[PDB]
């Protein structure tokens, strides 16, 4: 009964112990050598106008040219980015979503929130417009993250401390992620599509296993609820933003820290953090009205994106690399180069 | 330039015009949130305004209604049964014994709510019994629904679950939904938007901002809960917690100007309640007298005083019954006079 | 002499000041807020009005200098048609920002479904259009007379000279002076009954100065209206009634009741934008 | 309780006995993966407007 907790405790200070031992150098001390970005700028290129509640999520598309966009207001706009048109304005059956989706192959979107159900979107039916194709159901929290591994299957994450794997044609879950000890916030999809990474309430982000089923890591520091988590490109580093006003960079090889990225006069928290293609700026959008611009191997600041007149809630870049997506809260997304 | 994506911009125009109608229609209503302790009349409340204003229920939505009804049935008797157990009253004979080990028996093996006439004749004698009218006039050392009345005089006798029950049974039981509650109805050309969180136990605090924009709060606390206590400790009061979450409610950065609409709900029972038990169970530092209007004051200005912002924003307390005509009519008058603020926070004037 | 440049002297200094108000308007309201709502696009087609009926006032002036008007008939024509239809345009929007915002505090449902910004920018179309209505008429209707050599230029009528100038006197006492005030003070005193009847405006020190404040910027804007339209309106209907003979004091309290309409016009966008809490709140951010 | 501590304790174990390399290597080769993307990142490199859709 208690003399498990007692050796849990000293299998706890093997992995720090050992975590420590495999820590001879940091990131920061090796890339002294390398030159800076700089300040670069970044100018809204499209101002996507439209929405009239606060959008709390976005994701891009593969193609780099459409993406889709969540708010309050009850509507999934699929924007094009290029011409600033509307292809697609899909009503909600419940407004309260918190996060949107959209497909590899581009031809399903799915969105989710406070009504527990991850409602898929068929938007290639030749009947006419878009309509609810499956409702999955089976979380007992808030769905809170959604990501397509495919047009089959769905990972997703929600507030009931268990995120899922739904077959969507069957609509049940076919794997079970359990494991945190507070409601699980974002998670994030590894490029090669096998492993994903989730943040949640108990500041701590577990890796784990889309076939098997299981968790591999937990990676702990933050000392507050990390609301976002997005992997490195080459799929074996992440970052996570937190409500403690920082963010840091882990790792899937050396299993611990690799770096922070703070700032003093930083108080308010992280909701949004993604990458470039190069992986060398970590972008992530900051509650103080702004969206900061991160060097992921110098740790300093290589500019800001200003002109959002609320909290920037989500962010994206496109899979070539070509822009930057800021949503936001005053009823806003923005697009930059 | 008379392209060929035309075709483009074009359903971008009318994508923009039906959603900007929309928007309006949207926009030319009212939404307001329901926030309470555990069984304090919420979902009860916002039942007897659908059911007054824009319909009854369907036969479907009153079967599994019904299921529920079975269900509260059946964990208010084994609640009322195990009492026993720990406060320790006799029971009158040993059938009845003999008939509350069968509903143990019965109990252990639950498939569904087909409701067998032996369970009821087991449910019908345990009821007909002196011991246990008197622990349910001793049941507040514990906890029961305060339905369990109108479930074991009336609903005892229903023999079947053949056919649908009544709408005051689907008004007085709601369901175990985890996800939120969304409910409609107008009332003199205002399209309300109740939003219960039903269930919804995850952290209180990421969805939370998900409501700053709120009309109004209708927040609802149980004038009969001042002399029950919780099973979990023993060494914290229900109304206690009810004020601190008020409390907590009120002093929030999403909710720093809108308005609250407090409704100290149950007042049937407090008025019946105060006449044996006294106030002072609850606030041991009370010194007025054991009657209605003085107590109920009492807890009005106790949890007003739990405001930190009264020179800005309003609370509306008023005492309800969860079954009376001028529940929504307080609420109308709450939410026309945050519509009046609101249309002078423009021009200039507020 | 002295009369000459005094009044030359008091309409320089209402036109400066009244354009100088009216482009500050101007600029706020393009730059800093926008015309997202109601009562922005009313400011905006107000201050429109008044920049534009103050714009001829230099010209009104040199007139008096030289008394005479070297600019020609289609100048004088186009001057008299501005005057009219943007001092008309004026009254009639404060008419309707008067309805406005009784509309928005005695009927709450109904500012809710009839406030929206599409029925703002309609209501000043209809506001300009009838204010053309009968500013057109004046254009049709005006022309340069010869007096004495002097060209001076004045709106002539038809055969009925006397029916006319009549009709076109009671026509602007009437429908520009006495339904204007009128209309404000049975909208204003409604409101202000509402704002003392409604909860949370009283009860309280904040709550009682917040309806003293809105009470107090209510009889301020019906008190400068009442001061600087009544002495007009009643001159122009005594002259039009008993021949009045021609004095230096005659003239000087013509150009100066003239001058009170104008100063009118001129501090109507500084008693109406710079009072509102909203451009108080995009103000003071800067 | 006791299950819920033996599943946690068991997935302690699991967790504790991966490999780990050294975090010097892994630093180096998100270096190299940097180094070796930065020529094809627009967001490093902007391009005026010759290859920009917006
Ligand atoms: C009609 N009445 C009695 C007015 O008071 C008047 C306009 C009177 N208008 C002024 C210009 C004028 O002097 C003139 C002569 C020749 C030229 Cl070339 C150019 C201008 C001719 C007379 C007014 C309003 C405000 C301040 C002062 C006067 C007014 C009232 C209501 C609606 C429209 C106009
Ligand atoms: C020389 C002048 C006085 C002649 C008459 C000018 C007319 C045509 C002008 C003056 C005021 C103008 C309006 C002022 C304000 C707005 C709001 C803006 O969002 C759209 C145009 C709109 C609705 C304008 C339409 C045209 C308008 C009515
Ligand atoms: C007197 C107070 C209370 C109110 C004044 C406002 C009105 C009634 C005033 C303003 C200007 C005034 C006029 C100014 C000058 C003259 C010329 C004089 O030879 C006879 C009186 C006469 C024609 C005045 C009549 C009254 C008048 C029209
Ligand atoms: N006799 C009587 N019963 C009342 C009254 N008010 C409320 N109730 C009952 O109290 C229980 C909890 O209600 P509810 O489901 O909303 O709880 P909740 O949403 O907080 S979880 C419901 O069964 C209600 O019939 C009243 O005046 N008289």
């Amino acid at each position: 009964l208690d003399q498990l907790r007692q050796e849990a405790e000293q299998l706890k200070n093997q992995i720090r112990d050992a975590r420590k031992a495999c820590a001879d150098a940091t990131l920061s001390q090796i890339t002294n050598n390398i030159d800076p970005v700089g300040r670069i700028q970044m100018r809204t290129r499209r101002t996507l106008r439209g929405h009239l509640a606060k959008i709390y999520a976005m994701h891009w598309g593969t193609d780099s040219r459409l993406l889709v966009s969540a708010s309050q207001d009850g509507k999934l706009i699929i924007w094009d980015s290029y011409t600033t048109n509307k292809v697609h304005a899909i009503p909600l059956r419940s407004s309260w979503v918190m996060t949107c989706a959209y497909a590899p192959s581009g031809n399903y979107v799915a969105c989710g929130g406070l009504d527990n159900i991850c409602s898929i979107y068929n938007l290639k039916t030749r009947e006419g417009n878009v309509r609810v194709s499956r409702e999955l159901a089976g979380h007992t929290g808030y769905l809170s993250c959604c990501r397509f591994l495919d047009d089959n299957q769905i990972v997703t994450s929600s507030g009931d401390t268990t995120c899922a794997l739904w077959d969507i044609e069957t609509g049940q879950q076919t794997t079970t992620f359990t494991g945190h000890t507070g409601d699980v916030m974002s998670l994030s999809l590894a490029p090669d599509t096998r492993l994903f990474v989730s943040g949640a309430c108990d500041a701590s982000a577990k890796l784990w296993d889309v076939r098997e089923g299981m968790c591999r890591q937990t990676f702990t520091g933050h000392e507050s609820d990390i609301n976002a988590i997005c992997f490195f490109p080459n799929g074996n580093a992440f970052a996570t933003g937190s409500d403690d006003a920082t963010c840091r960079l882990f790792d899937l090889r050396a299993d611990q820290e690799l770096m922070t990225y703070s700032h003093d006069n930083i108080i308010c928290g992280i909701t949004s953090v993604s990458f470039s293609k190069s992986g060398r700026l970590l972008l992530a959008g900051y509650d103080d009205f702004n969206c900061n611009v991160w060097d992921a191997l110098k740790a300093d600041r290589a500019g800001v994106l200003a002109g959002h007149d609320n909290r920037v809630s989500c962010l994206g870049v496109t899979d070539d690399g070509m822009a930057v997506a800021t949503g936001s809260w005053d009823s806003f997304l923005k697009i930059w180069n | 330039l008379s392209a060929e994506d035309k075709a483009a911009v074009e359903r971008s125009k009318m994508i923009d015009r039906n959603l900007r109608e929309d928007g309006e229609k949207a926009a030319r209503e009212v939404k307001l949130l329901l926030l309470g302790a555990g069984e304090s009349g919420k979902s009860t409340i916002v039942k007897q305004m659908k059911i007054i204003h824009e319909a009854g229920y369907s036969e479907e939505e009153c079967k599994q209604y019904k299921a529920v009804v079975y269900s509260n049935t059946i964990q208010s008797i084994i609640a009322i049964i195990r009492a026993m157990g720990r406060l320790k009253i006799d029971f009158g004979d040993s059938a009845r014994a003999d008939d509350a080990r069968q509903l143990f028996v019965l109990a252990g093996a639950a498939e569904e709510g087909f409701m067998t006439a032996e369970l009821a004749g087991v449910i019908k004698r345990l009821w007909k019994d002196s011991g246990v009218q008197a622990c349910f006039n001793r049941s507040r050392e514990y906890q029961l629904n305060d339905s369990a009345a109108y479930y074991l005089n009336d609903l005892d006798r229903i023999a079947q679950p053949n056919y649908i029950p009544t709408q005051q049974d689907v008004l007085r039981t709601r369901v175990k939904t985890t996800g939120i509650v969304e409910t409609h109805f107008t009332f003199k050309d205002l399209h309300f938007k109740m939003f219960d969180v039903g269930g919804q136990r995850s952290e209180r605090k990421k969805w939370i901002h998900c409501f700053e924009g709120v009309t109004a709060i209708i927040f609802c606390v149980a004038l009969s809960d001042y002399d029950l206590v919780l099973a979990e400790d023993e060494e914290m009061n229900r109304m206690h917690e009810s004020m601190k979450l008020f409390d907590s409610i009120c002093n929030n950065k999403w909710f720093t100007d809108t308005s609250i609409i407090l409704f100290l709900n149950k007042k049937d029972l407090f008025e019946e309640k105060i006449k044996k038990s006294p106030l002072t169970i609850c606030y041991p530092e009370y010194a007025g007298s054991n009657t209605y209007e003085e107590a109920a004051a009492y807890i009005q200005c106790q949890f007003e005083d739990l405001n930190k912002r009264k020179d800005t924003k309003e609370i509306y307390t008023h005492f309800t019954c969860a079954t009376d005509t001028k529940n929504v009519q307080f609420v109308f008058d709450a939410v026309t006079d945050v519509i009046i603020k609101n249309n002078l926070k423009d021009c200039g004037l507020f | 002499m002295i009369t000459a440049i005094t009044i030359m002297a008091l309409y320089s200094i209402v036109c400066v000041v009244g354009l100088f108000g009216n482009f500050l308007v101007m600029y706020v309201i393009v730059r800093y807020t926008k015309m997202k709502t109601a009562t922005n696009i009313y400011i905006f087609n107000l201050a429109l009005a008044d920049a534009l009926a103050t714009s001829t006032l230099p010209f009104q002036s040199v007139n008096y200098l030289m008394g005479t008007w070297p600019f020609g008939t289609i100048l004088c024509k186009i001057v008299i048609s501005i005057d009219y239809y943007n001092m008309f345009t004026s009254i009639f929007t404060l008419c309707t920002m008067s309805v406005d915002r009784y509309i928005a505090v005695c009927h709450p449902v109904k500012a809710l479904d009839f406030r929206t910004p599409r029925n703002a920018k309609i209501i000043n179309v209809c506001n300009w259009i009838l204010s053309s209505a009968i500013g057109l008429p004046v254009m049709f209707m005006a022309t340069t007379k010869y007096r004495q050599g002097s060209i001076d230029c004045t709106l002539t009528f038809s055969h009925p000279t006397w029916y006319w100038e009549n009709l076109l006197k009671i026509c602007v006492f009437i429908f520009a002076f006495i339904m204007p005030v009128l209309i404000i003070t049975v909208c204003y005193g409604l409101m202000i009954l509402r704002l003392k009847s409604v909860r949370m405006l009283s009860g309280s020190k904040e709550k009682d100065r917040n309806l003293r404040r809105i009470t107090r910027m209510v009889l301020v804007v019906v008190a400068v209206f009442i001061v600087c339209w009544t002495p007009i309106h009643i001159y122009v209907i005594i002259k039009a009634l008993v021949t009045i003979p021609e004095t230096t004091f005659q003239t000087v309290s013509w150009h100066f009741c003239i001058a009170l309409g104008y100063t009118n016009s001129c501090l109507n966008p500084v008693l109406y934008a710079f009072l509102d809490e909203n451009f108080k709140r995009c103000f003071r951010e800067f | 309780s006791i299950a819920q501590a033996r599943k946690l304790v068991e997935q302690l174990k699991m967790e504790a006995n991966i490999d780990r390399i050294k975090v010097s290597k892994a630093a180096a080769d998100l270096m190299a993966y940097c180094e070796a993307h930065a020529k094809e990142d627009p967001l490093l490199t902007p391009v005026p407007a010759s290859e920009n859709p917006f």
